[PDB]
């Protein structure tokens, strides 16, 4: 049995005093997680690109909790469709990063791409990345990933380019509301929010403000 | 470089001058085609060079202009150079080639307009308000020319000041220009006329635009 005692106001409150209704309560989803004692505790995925993103990099540090063993190891597979493009496997111990050392507790996986499909709200190109932790001769720990979108965006003489593009955002702030549900969002109209949204148009959505 | 005593009368009565060298070769074909040729560097850079020397302590003089619609040719970059090296204490500009050169360190364009852009190939001549934030932009603009008042003309001229005054680096300009070229004709009785070009049997010539 779970006990939880939410609070209306909190010292929290203070910082949220956002132009919309003030309500309270478990409005979002509740779940169990089981991982491994031995984990994935945390990946970020970076791409990097050459000068007209004919070629990239897929750069992936990964970080694990648990007892540190030789054996370990971590395998990045980097997937379009069915087809595999790219993967990448190493021991844990990344490089010395200072005096006492480096972090024997991360890992982090190069893999090359050569002509890279690329993401773009007009084209959402996207690969899939497959984060393995296993054993040396092959026994898998478990695996965690996510959808990658290769992309670049960088401010450059004052202008904010996309894949080495010039920008012209066509967007709307949308806040997270339900006539009947209030602050409690839904697939059905996330997904009816978006399909309107590029019917008209538009091409970037902020997060009002949260 | 004008007669040596308007620079005398403007810094006694007090005006602020661009002293101009005069160098112009707007018939040529591309417009810069002796500006760019070294062969023509020595003469163009005796015009330069000979007007600062005269020049140089008249405290109206506040800024040097290379001359006039001549392109934009590798001769301007180095008697801008020239310039900036023996008098640090004046700017220099240059409207040929764009108006906004490495000849030149203000945006000094002619007839640029307010807020229509006229984007001609290879010299565009952009609304003034978006020339300011182009990007990597970053000079003043002051037109060297501007408001043609050719005959019953400067509608739009209060646009202009309007802009100048909302916009910090948009500095004003020289309005084209302050006397009309008409020359004196006698007819017959000995009564003097206006005329204008094609009046002397000129030609070919380009009529009333000399006012
Ligand atoms: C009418 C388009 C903007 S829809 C656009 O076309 C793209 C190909 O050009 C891709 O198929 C995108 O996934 C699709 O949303
Ligand atoms: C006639 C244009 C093509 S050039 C235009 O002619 C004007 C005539 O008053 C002035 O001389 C301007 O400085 C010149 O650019
Ligand atoms: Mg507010
Ligand atoms: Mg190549
Ligand atoms: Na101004
Ligand atoms: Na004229």
């Amino acid at each position: 049995r779970l006990a939880v005692m939410v609070l209306r106001w909190s010292d929290g409150s203070y910082l949220e005093d956002q132009d919309m209704w003030r309500m309270s309560g478990i409005f979002r989803d509740v779940s169990l997680l089981h991982k491994p004692t031995t984990q994935i505790s945390d990946f970020h995925v970076a791409t990097r690109f050459n000068d007209d993103f004919s070629r990239a990099v897929l750069e992936a540090e990964v970080q694990m909790c648990g007892e540190l063993r030789d054996y370990l190891r971590v395998t990045v597979s980097l997937w379009q469709g069915e087809t595999q493009v790219a993967s990448g496997t190493a021991p844990f111990g990344g490089e010395i990063i200072d005096e006492r050392g480096g972090y024997a507790d991360r890992v982090t996986l190069r893999l090359n791409v050569e002509n890279p499909k690329l993401w773009s709200a007009e084209i959402p190109n996207l690969y899939r990345a497959v984060v393995e932790l296993h054993t040396a001769d092959g026994t898998l720990i478990e695996a965690e990933a996510c959808d990658v979108g290769f992309r670049e965006v960088r401010i450059e003489n004052g202008l904010l380019l996309l894949n080495g593009k010039p920008l012209l955002i066509r967007g709307v702030n949308r806040h997270e509301h339900h006539p009947l549900h209030g602050q409690v969002m839904d697939e059905q109209t996330m997904v009816q929010d978006i399909l309107l949204m590029k019917q008209n148009n538009f091409n970037a959505v902020r997060c009002s403000h949260y | 470089p004008n007669h040596p005593l308007w620079y005398t009368l403007c810094d006694r009565y007090g005006l602020y001058v661009v002293d101009e060298a005069n160098i112009e070769t707007h018939g040529m074909v591309p417009m810069n085609r002796l500006t760019d040729d070294p062969r023509w560097l020595p003469a163009m850079s005796e015009r330069v060079t000979r007007m600062v020397q005269r020049d140089r302590n008249h405290p109206s003089v506040i800024i040097w202009s290379l001359g006039n619609e001549s392109g934009h040719g590798a001769n301007h970059d180095a008697l801008y150079r020239w310039i900036k090296s023996v008098d640090p204490s004046r700017p220099v500009q240059y409207e040929g080639g764009g108006a906004d050169t490495t000849a030149t360190d203000i945006i000094c364009p002619m007839y640029a307009r307010v807020d229509e852009d006229q984007p001609f190939p290879a010299v565009p001549k952009w609304s003034i308000k978006k020339w300011l934030s182009l990007p990597g932009e970053t000079r003043p603009l002051i037109l060297c020319e501007y408001a043609h008042a050719m005959g019953n003309s400067l509608g739009g001229f209060a646009k202009y000041w309007q802009a100048f005054r909302q916009y910090p680096r948009l500095q004003g300009g020289f309005v084209w220009d302050w006397v009309d070229q008409s020359l004196i004709k006698y007819d017959e009785n000995g009564n003097p006329w206006s005329a204008y070009g094609g009046d002397f049997g000129d030609t070919p010539n380009d009529a009333q635009f000399c006012m």
